[PDB]
């Protein structure tokens, strides 16, 4: 958040959550970011650098995370045609 | 009468089959002699007490595993059953066929061998 | 898949998913369970999509590749069939197994001696192993588990679907699972026979 | 019944963003609800959205984020006079910084922040942040 | 005589990597939304800017056959003048272990506040963002933003709390029974934690994503460490 300088205020921006855009307070112990790991995908071998991803507790806690998780490596990849 | 053996008694009892289990017969006199001499028990009365539950569990050792305390070699048939199992070596019989619409599946997925057709009735508990 | 083949299902595999009878679900159903269904027969008996299947087995394995410590992938299974699988899975992979009764506590205390800080869980059935589900969001954990038609998903994040009702449906996909995670970080790679095999991932099953 | 269309369109597209969806149905579209949206979609809450035409008086599909606190009607409609201005945007905003007073004019549908620029007063309809 | 303390060794992951000074601030830990398990971890980062304020010191009781028995029940609030705050309660059969058990207790549930400005600049925040509320149990609190040099209007108890925020102008009114001040406090530290969970135009902008503390401190953690 900017002042009269631009200068940033704020003691830390917090994180938005991927298919929920909203964000997740200091406390909040149900929202869980999700290592997923490239490969190459000539040998199917890894590959270094990953895709993160971030979910917030209230999809979690519901039972909708599993959908969102999954739409998310649709638009990407790996997951072709479902 | 009553008499039932307190947590004390228990407790020690497991412990000094364990790590003692060679030691032991099936006797009451000789399991006593024992326990003194791998422990103290700073009472007469009690060590005639602890004597007489190592006794005891030792009989029922010799047959199928307790489930209070671990010995050695049972733990070795434990991994013996828990490598291999003599029923199979086969994946599951090699070869099993499955009933239609689980071959519709397997026709829009590039497989179409190995199958069997058979229809049954409607429907459920009909 | 990804890549084009080299990831893609096999048709060797497709046999040992027929004979396991994992295509087969239960009755009842769920309406998150609904997209993984293809349709029913004529008798009560819900056909699980294979190629389904096979997708959500991939990006599973690929997560629990991603992290940099194995050994901290805490498995848990409680059922009797569920026991001998996982022992194996852990044994062979760098991961720890928690066998049999959860003990509650395991993950939020500072007393206890069993405390453990994992990141990753792999949970066979919710509706036997509901405790940890119930922990693992109080700490923060990413959850993987296998879910089956009637098994409702709620505090787990990617569910790998499965007829688990107690079968050789259980350890095939145990064995599977492991054998993934390998062709990525491990040499096994080649992708043609593994000399382990699922024939000792199956049930003890009281012999004669 | 149906006394008042707008009044009734909101809560739905408010209770769907709380249980966190992304596509709604709103019925039956009247042209106020959508000079309504226009506006508020430039500012940025929601994306594009598509009007269903149907004989009747059509069906309204809308995709949207979770940028969306919340949308309010205001009802009966009262007058505003550019000095009263002041007094209801305080009571009906989270802050003077952000937020969005809705009317219309003789000059059209639009924000508070523009009819100012203006210098048209009307009759207020509803809000959001 | 006799010298040197030792106090402090962690049984907890993410006390262990403050301990070893490669965690650098709270602000991390509060990004990733993590769990404090420990006292200390944050009395390593202040301890030299942390005041308290015993708020009340009440008495609860229950019957038995024998008669009455009694154990104090004391809140007791905690901050710095920067923008963490905290709040907590704890009962015990006497005093003194009682409040310190709160102190304890109390440092465990800290959280930074999120200021703002009125309705213009000129550098150093001074209110609230926006207008939030809090609830506890019929107890509500409405705070209110308010231009600088206002002071901090309200009641008693809300004037400790958002006195140590570092919020120094603010209007505030609340509704239903107050008198029962456990839930009074409770509500406004509910308000102040809503700061941070209230979505503003400015944070519409995407993360990046970046990478857990635990995964890339995860080298050292690989001994036996848990």
């Amino acid at each position: 958040m900017q002042s009269n300088a631009g200068e940033f205020v704020d003691l830390y921006v917090p994180r938005k959550c991927s298919a929920s855009n909203r964000i997740i307070g200091a406390k909040d112990h149900a929202s869980i970011p999700m290592n997923v790991a490239e490969v190459d995908k000539v040998t199917g071998r890894f590959n270094g650098q990953s895709k993160t991803y971030a979910i917030c507790g209230a999809i979690r806690r519901m039972g909708e995370s599993d959908d969102s998780i999954l739409r998310l490596a649709k638009s990407h990849g790996i997951v072709s045609q479902n | 009468m009553g008499r039932v053996r307190t947590k004390t008694v228990k407790k020690a009892a497991r412990v000094i089959i364990e790590k003692y289990y060679t030691r032991l017969g099936n006797d009451f006199h000789t399991n006593k002699r024992v326990c003194e001499e791998i422990a103290i028990i700073p009472s007469k009365k009690l060590r005639n007490k602890i004597a007489g539950y190592v006794t005891h569990l030792m009989k029922r050792i010799q047959r199928g595993p307790v489930r209070g305390i671990s010995i050695k070699l049972q733990e070795e048939e434990r991994e013996r059953r828990d490598n291999y199992v003599p029923e199979v070596s086969a994946l599951d019989q090699e070869i099993i066929e499955v009933d239609p619409d689980t071959k519709e599946m397997l026709k829009l997925l590039d497989f179409g061998s190995l199958s069997n057709l058979q229809v049954t009735q409607p429907t459920v508990g009909m | 898949s990804g890549a084009l083949d080299v990831l893609q299902m096999k048709e060797e595999d497709v046999l040992k998913f027929l004979a396991a009878g994992t295509h087969l679900g239960g009755t009842n159903l769920d309406f998150q369970m609904e997209q993984y269904i293809y349709k029913r027969k004529s008798d009560g008996i819900y056909i699980i999509n294979l190629k389904r299947t096979w997708e959500k087995l991939l990006l599973a394995a690929r997560a629990i590749v991603a992290i940099e410590n194995p050994a901290d992938v805490s498995v848990i299974s409680s059922r009797n069939t569920g026991q001998r699988a996982v022992l194996k899975f852990a044994a062979a992979t760098g991961a720890t197994p928690i066998a049999g009764r959860f003990t509650p506590g395991t993950f939020t205390n500072q007393i206890q001696a069993a405390f453990r800080e994992p990141r990753l869980l792999v949970v066979t059935d919710p509706r036997a192993d509901h405790q940890p589900l119930t922990e693992a969001s109080y700490v923060n954990l990413p959850t993987i588990a296998l879910c089956n038609t009637d098994s409702p998903l709620r505090y787990v994040d990617i569910a790998i679907p499965c007829n688990n009702k107690g079968a050789h449906s259980v350890g095939l996909m145990w064995w599977m699972l492991a054998r993934e995670v390998l062709r990525m970080r491990g040499t096994i790679s080649r992708e043609h026979p593994w000399e382990v095999m699922p024939d000792l991932y199956f049930y003890r099953d009281p012999e004669e | 019944v149906r006394m008042n269309v707008l009044a009734d369109a909101l809560k739905s597209i408010n209770n769907a963003e709380k249980r966190g969806k992304r596509q709604v149905l709103i019925r039956p579209c009247s042209k106020v609800i959508v000079r309504f949206l226009t506006v508020m979609m430039k500012h940025g809450y929601i994306g594009e959205f598509e009007i269903i035409d149907d004989h009747r008086a059509g069906k309204i599909v809308v995709n949207l984020t979770g940028r969306l606190n919340k949308c309010g009607v205001i009802s009966p409609r009262f007058d505003v006079q550019l000095k009263d201005l002041e007094k209801w945007q305080n009571n009906l905003l989270p802050s003077r910084q952000f937020g969005f007073i809705v009317l219309t004019t003789s000059a059209g549908i639009m924000d508070h922040e523009e009819a100012r620029r203006k210098h048209t007063g009307g009759k207020i309809l509803g809000f959001f942040f | 005589g006799k010298a040197g303390d030792k106090e402090w060794l962690p049984v907890t992951k993410l006390g262990r990597l403050v301990k070893d000074m490669k965690i650098k601030s709270l602000e991390e830990i509060y990004l990733f939304s993590l769990p404090i398990k420990e006292s200390e971890i944050i009395d390593f980062f202040l301890g030299a800017a942390l005041k308290d304020k015993v708020l009340k010191i009440m008495p609860v009781q229950k019957q038995t056959q024998a008669g009455q028995r009694t154990r104090f029940k004391a809140f007791v609030a905690i901050g710095d003048y920067n923008g963490h705050v905290g709040l907590g309660m704890k009962c015990s059969k006497e005093v003194a272990t009682a409040i310190r058990g709160a102190i304890i207790l109390a440092k465990l549930s800290i959280v930074p506040v999120r200021r703002g400005y009125w309705g213009n600049k000129i550098g150093k925040p001074h209110t609230v963002r926006c207008k939030v509320t809090g609830r506890c149990g019929s107890v509500l609190v409405r705070l209110i933003p308010a231009p600088r040099g206002t002071g901090i209007i309200s009641a008693p108890v809300p004037k400790k709390l958002l006195l140590m925020a570092g919020i120094d102008d603010c209007y505030t009114s609340a509704g239903g029974c107050t008198a029962t001040l456990g839930n009074f406090a409770k509500a406004t530290f509910d308000a102040i934690s809503k700061t941070y969970s209230y979505l503003t135009p400015d944070l519409w902008k995407e993360t990046v994503f970046t990478k857990s503390p635990y995964q890339e401190f995860t080298d050292h953690l690989v001994k036996t460490h848990t």
